[PDB]
């Protein structure tokens, strides 16, 4: 039924709900090399699963990849013999060439009345938005030959077609752009490839231009374009109504370029207005694509089983950097969680932090400065020593806010950076208690700025790191302050999802390292904001410290801070 | 075959007319003789105020009928009758090969289908209300159902005024409509006291709909309708963390916009609803969908989202809110946008433009299809902001030193000299010459070091989206006068920057060039001023913040500034009061 969707032909009353957020799939036991490999693929993977009453999706061990001698009515005889058909309901099936040697209907001619269907050449009339999952068409070629990672950059070739048994009217256009323009397009005639006194092997050949050209000549869909993908070259598909494999999750517009066929003499001019960033940024995009899911038939079992589950499951579904970053660019990847560009009113103030240890007379004139700031909203007093007891509750300061004393279990000095269910703001002062020589317009201001920047450290200290080539290190430097790339903690305005981060998210051991050195927390946070927000500090106006940056830098495996020369102070 | 209900770009649209001019759209002369509803006129109006608006039908690829057509219910007041008869007396009508149809509600009582009443045959329908098994996957947009009292242009600014972390509230999961005793689509509502418990998922319904209060009340109405108040609907979308969409008589319903505005997180329950812009909009990334199917266990899914993807879906609702549900300007522009992408495939935004800040109403594809030609996507990707700018100078000596000084910098790739038509506001049109992304307007009389210089560029460098200047201007509201003012003199805070000595980007003056209306830009050569006021205006519209300021004439301001706010809506300026300097 090409009518229905999930919402009807499909049944969620199989798999509900699990702590682990994958669907159940199963393979009947009873085949082409091709999809017995895809069945070990799905047997060693997370969706694997017994106990048939407990399972959701089928994977019948039925050969329908290839259509030429698929034998319909077979098909339709074993789909009826499963024994588990139910109408079709939840049974997913693999296919990459759907056509037929006396029409090409661009979808699998086996009934199939509720099935779902994995096809590789997909028309717009006979897929399901909703319902199927385009898969790639393997080609044997990318496992039988391993072409070198060519990096991106210039090529003797700009355009290029290697296909055989072209439709004559897409090989004149092709011969007529050739001697438009020359020396770029270069069309090949009939494993080798063959030019007029040339002769090319056609897997290395592709590595010699930029952009290759997909042709619909039969089924819609040909395994030429995971070729393309593996050597690099952007593809251009030319086929007027053909859905691109993984389109409902991977970003085709930033690897493949599409030319409706009325267009094909108009190829070459859309071809140029492509600047070579975007064309760099297009080859790494498809060979990304390609070794990770064209390259195996394994990858392409797994990109349909998560597509899949992502359907089922949208709430857990991956993300879009995830589906269609390459790894590169994924360590690149910032991806700011405070990313909605609010500014907070001044109804709500900052709960001030005071971290205090064998010290009570630097504690009462750290409090009596802060109470002179306006926006107050609350402030907490962290008690890390634990032989000492807290003062009386008489010999307080006296203020009009909000004060209380945390009982602290052990002494850490990360007790500063626990996110307090008894803050009721999204704005944390830290101050330690040293810190007494700050005025109070000094600390509103500081709030002031820290307002429109929420997602970014706002503190008054202004520390920095450099790097050393005599011991090929990172250094620590205070002295002169021409640039800065830190922040220490110490009276440092920074939102509770930054304590949040630091108490929870973490990498390694960073954490478990400050407490047992018991020093290092404010590089610790800086390197934390700057690896979670991508942005640097906003700065308001030794040799233990050297190994703690070394450190968090090999933990990270590069440098998260950024350097800049920017301060901010009142108009 | 292909022409009917299953129609298509390829086979149901003339590309040959799109092709020639650029993407306009044509709408009908009113016939003066028929009711026009305030929605419609809206509509029509957001389209006429747009770009893509033309008075010539041959130069147009894209049709949209004046009559009325979002009420297709017989019994609603503001349907339109006769409509078979009258659609097909239209002259350009052509079988609707280019035609598209806005439409809010179709259906009766009996069956709310797709009863749009005439034959639309090959006109492509903005229908609110499309279930994914009658959605033409790369024809038809769906876009949300708005009320009567949806603003036409600016909006509410949304809810969301603090980012508190834990973002859960003194709520988990609330819903207070009104159940249907007899109909179709109440099965939904009618099972709600089966999830419903109380201390933190509280469903409220109630039976009384008309005369069906006491008439067919079940043995269930009275302890709904009792405990069916002592809670604000309103009240309770601003304390609840998430909230309940189910399907009613119609698939769509008001309470998404409602919910996106709150923004609480949506758990929709109208199974197969096409969601508005989903050919385009990522719906994982701002709401929770699922299944009505699997009411039973909703809760125990909806607690075991994680607290993070709970911050993000809020952040991703608020946004979207902003950006493309605010007004039905808005509306009409993404749908516009969305056929405009889909007639060059490879001129179109990518999935990354439309669920990222701005959005793709901000982004003109036509510009550029490449990510790192815009400012906005640098931390996505693993680029960096360009390390060269192409100074622009507008000249009507301190020139020939400022000159000097402007090429002595480092980064300075390029400088261009302006000379003058006089058009003084010509200044912001996009320039082949320019090869960096960076462009810094320069004035001739404004005097800059080179340090100075610097200084900005490494500013910029740090704040790609924004303007970075060192004259600020603020703006202020006059109570006496009831319209926007204009300071200029020791204002302790500012809002805006002067584009005569200000850092920013080239897409900047592409979008100056080809997204604001004509009117704008004669009204500014008329006045031979305030294109700085409307770039900075359109520059804290598109990133939602404030610029950053480093270190008869008057009259005009005036006026300038209330067009300009008349024009968006609303006051995109927002106060600063920090200034960024070398340390
Ligand atoms: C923020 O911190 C994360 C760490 O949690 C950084 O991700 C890490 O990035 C480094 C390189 O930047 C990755 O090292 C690479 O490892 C691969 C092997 O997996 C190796 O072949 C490469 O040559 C390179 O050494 C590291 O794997 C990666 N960590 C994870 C868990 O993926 C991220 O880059 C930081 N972001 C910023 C902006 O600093
Ligand atoms: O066991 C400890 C050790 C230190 N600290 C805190 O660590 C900081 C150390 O003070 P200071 O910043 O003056 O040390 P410095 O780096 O200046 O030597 C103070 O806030 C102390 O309260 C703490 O809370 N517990
Ligand atoms: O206490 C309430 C209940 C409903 N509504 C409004 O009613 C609509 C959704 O509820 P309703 O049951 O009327 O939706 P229906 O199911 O009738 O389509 C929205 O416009 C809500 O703003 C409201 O304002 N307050
Ligand atoms: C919900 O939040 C509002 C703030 O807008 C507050 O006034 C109201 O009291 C809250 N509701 C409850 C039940 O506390
Ligand atoms: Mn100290």
């Amino acid at each position: 039924d090409l009518s229905c969707r999930m919402h009807t032909c499909f049944d969620v009353y199989r798999c509900g709900f699990n702590p682990k957020n994958k669907i159940k799939v199963y393979i009947y036991a009873l085949i082409s090399r091709e999809y017995n490999e895809l069945l070990m693929a799905i047997s060693d993977s997370d969706y694997y699963t017994d106990d048939i009453n407990r399972a959701c999706l089928f994977v019948p061990s039925i050969d329908v990849l290839n259509q030429n001698t698929l034998r319909i009515k077979e098909t339709a005889q074993a789909m009826a013999q499963l024994s588990r058909w139910d109408r079709g309901t939840n049974h997913l099936l693999f296919n990459m060439l759907p056509g037929g040697p006396p029409d090409y209907n661009t979808a699998l001619d086996v009934p199939r009345d509720r099935a779902l269907l994995a096809g590789g050449g997909f028309s717009t009339w006979t897929y399901r938005q909703g319902y199927d999952v385009s898969i790639p068409v393997y080609s044997p070629l990318s496992a039988e030959v391993d072409l070198p990672e060519k990096g991106p950059g210039p090529r003797q070739y700009f355009l290029l077609s290697s296909q055989v048994g072209l439709h004559p009217e897409y090989r004149e256009d092709l011969e007529a752009l050739q001697v438009k323009h020359g020396e770029s397009v270069l069309v090949l005639d009939k494993r080798k490839r063959c030019h007029k006194h040339q002769v090319f092997d056609y897997p290395q050949v592709l590595q010699e231009a930029t952009f290759c050209v997909v042709l619909r000549g039969a089924r819609l869909g040909q395994a030429v374009l995971s070729d393309v993908l593996q050597a690099g070259c952007v593809p251009v598909v030319i086929a007027d109504s053909y859905i691109l494999p993984f389109s409902e999750v991977l970003d085709w517009k930033r690897a493949s370029v599409v030319v409706p066929e009325e267009k094909m003499s108009d190829v070459y001019s859309i071809l140029q207005s492509i600047p070579q960033r975007q064309i760099e940024e297009m080859q790494r995009q498809a060979r990304w694509f390609w070794e990770a899911y064209f390259q195996s038939i394994k990858a392409i079992a797994l990109a349909t089983l998560q597509i899949i589950n992502d359907r089922i499951y949208p709430y857990a579904a991956i993300s879009y950097e995830e589906w269609n970053d390459p790894p590169a660019v994924k360590w690149g990847s910032v991806s700011n969680p405070l990313f909605l560009p609010l500014i907070p009113p001044q109804s709500q103030g900052f709960t001030a932090i005071v971290l205090t240890y064998d010290r009570v007379e630097s504690l009462f004139r750290v409090i009596t400065e802060v109470s002179k700031v306006p926006s107050l909203s609350k402030l907490l007093v962290v008690w890390n020593n634990q032989n000492k007891n807290p003062p009386e509750d008489s010999l307080w300061p006296k203020i009009r806010v909000p004060l209380k004393v945390v009982r602290t279990a052990e002494n850490k000095l990360s007790n500063r950076f626990f996110p307090y269910d008894e803050i009721e703001t999204e704005a944390v002062l830290a101050i330690d208690d040293d810190i007494i020589m700050l005025t109070s317009d000094e600390l509103q201001f500081g709030y002031e700025v820290w307002r429109e920047f929420p997602d970014r450290l706002v503190g008054y200290p202004g520390r920095l790191h450099l790097w050393d080539h005599e011991m090929n290190k990172w250094k620590y430097e205070s002295e002169w302050t021409n640039e800065v790339s830190m922040v220490l903690t110490g009276a440092a305005f920074y939102h509770k999802y930054f304590n949040y981060l630091y108490t929870y998210k973490m990498p390694g051991d960073i954490k478990n390292w400050v407490d047992a050195h018991m020093n290092c927390e404010d590089i610790a946070m800086n390197f934390l904001v700057a690896n979670v927000t991508g942005k640097a500090v906003i700065k308001v106006t030794m040799v233990e410290r050297s190994e703690c940056i070394n450190k968090f830098a090999s933990v990270f495996g590069t440098m998260p801070l950024k350097v800049v020369e920017h301060r901010a102070d009142p108009v | 075959i292909y022409k009917g209900k299953k129609c298509r770009m390829e086979s149901c649209f003339d590309f040959t007319l799109c092709k020639k001019n650029g993407f306009k759209v044509y709408v009908y002369p009113q016939q003066k003789g028929e009711k026009i509803a305030e929605s419609y006129q809206n509509i029509l109006a957001a389209i006429e105020g747009s770009r893509f608006y033309t008075s010539d039908p041959s130069q147009a690829c894209l049709f949209v009928l004046s009559l009325d057509t979002l009420d297709r219910d017989q019994l609603s007041p503001q349907y339109v009758h006769n409509l078979r008869s009258k659609v097909q007396s239209l002259h350009l009508w052509n079988n609707g090969r280019n035609h598209l149809i806005f439409n809010l509600y179709s259906g009766t009582w009996p069956d709310y289908t797709e009863d749009v009443g005439f034959d639309i045959g090959q006109a492509m329908l903005a229908k609110a209300s499309i279930s994914t098994e009658n959605f033409r996957p790369n024809f038809d947009v769906s876009i949300p159902l708005f009320s009567k009292d949806h603003p036409r242009t600016g909006g509410e600014r949304g809810f969301l005024k603090f980012n508190t972390i834990p973002p859960l509230r003194k709520y988990m999961l609330v819903f207070k409509g009104k159940r249907y005793l007899t109909g179709i689509g109440s099965d939904t509502r009618n099972a709600l006291y089966h999830v419903h418990n109380g201390e933190d998922v509280v469903l409220l319904t109630t039976c009384k709909h008309g005369k069906d209060w006491q008439k067919h009340k079940d043995s269930r109405c009275d302890r709904d309708n009792t405990e069916y108040e002592k809670y604000d609907y309103r009240e309770m979308l601003h304390n609840a963390t998430f909230c309940l969409v189910p399907r009613g008589r119609r698939l769509g319903s008001f309470r998404f916009l409602e919910a996106l505005q709150a923004a609480c997180v949506p758990v929709m329950l109208s199974n197969g609803w096409e969601l508005p812009f989903s050919e385009v909009i990522n719906w994982n990334q701002a709401a929770v969908i699922g299944d009505e199917r699997l009411l039973l266990q909703i809760p125990s899914t909806i607690r075991s989202i994680h607290q993070d993807k709970i911050l993000a879906l809020r952040q991703q609702t608020q946004f979207l809110w902003e950006a493309y549900f605010s007004s039905v300007e808005k509306i009409v522009l993404t749908t516009l946008e969305i056929i405009q992408d889909r007639i060059f495939k490879h001129i179109s935004r990518n999935s990354l433009i439309w669920n990222k800040h701005p959005g793709g109403l901000f982004v003109l594809p036509q510009y550029s299809s490449y990510l790192g030609d815009f400012p906005y996507y640098y931390a996505n990707l693993g680029l960096k902001p360009p390390s060269k700018f192409t100074a622009v100078i507008h000249a009507v000596q301190p020139v020939l030193k400022l000159l000097v000084a402007a090429a002595k910098s480092q980064y300075c790739a390029q400088i261009i000299v302006l000379w003058n038509s006089k058009v003084m506001s010509s200044r912001f049109l996009p320039y082949d010459n320019i090869i960096t992304d960076a462009v810094l307007s320069l004035d001739e009389d404004t005097v800059l070091s080179t340090t100075e210089v610097d200084f900005a560029f490494t500013v910029w460098q740090s704040f790609p989206e924004r303007i970075v200047g060192y004259p600020a201007r603020s703006h202020f509201w006059d109570n006496s006068k009831e319209r926007w003012g204009y300071t200029s003199k020791w204002t302790n805070d500012y809002s805006m920057v002067l584009t005569g000595a200000a850092i920013y980007h080239k897409y900047y003056h592409y979008l100056y060039s080809h997204y604001l209306p004509a009117s704008l830009k004669n009204m500014v050569d008329q006045l031979a001023n305030c294109e700085d006021i409307l770039m900075n205006f359109l520059v804290s519209a598109v990133t939602k913040l404030p610029p950053i300021k480093v270190t008869d004439h008057f009259a005009q301001r005036q006026s300038c500034m209330n067009t300009f706010a008349s024009w968006f809506g609303y006051m995109p300026l927002i106060h600063s009061q920090m200034r960024l300097d070398p340390v």
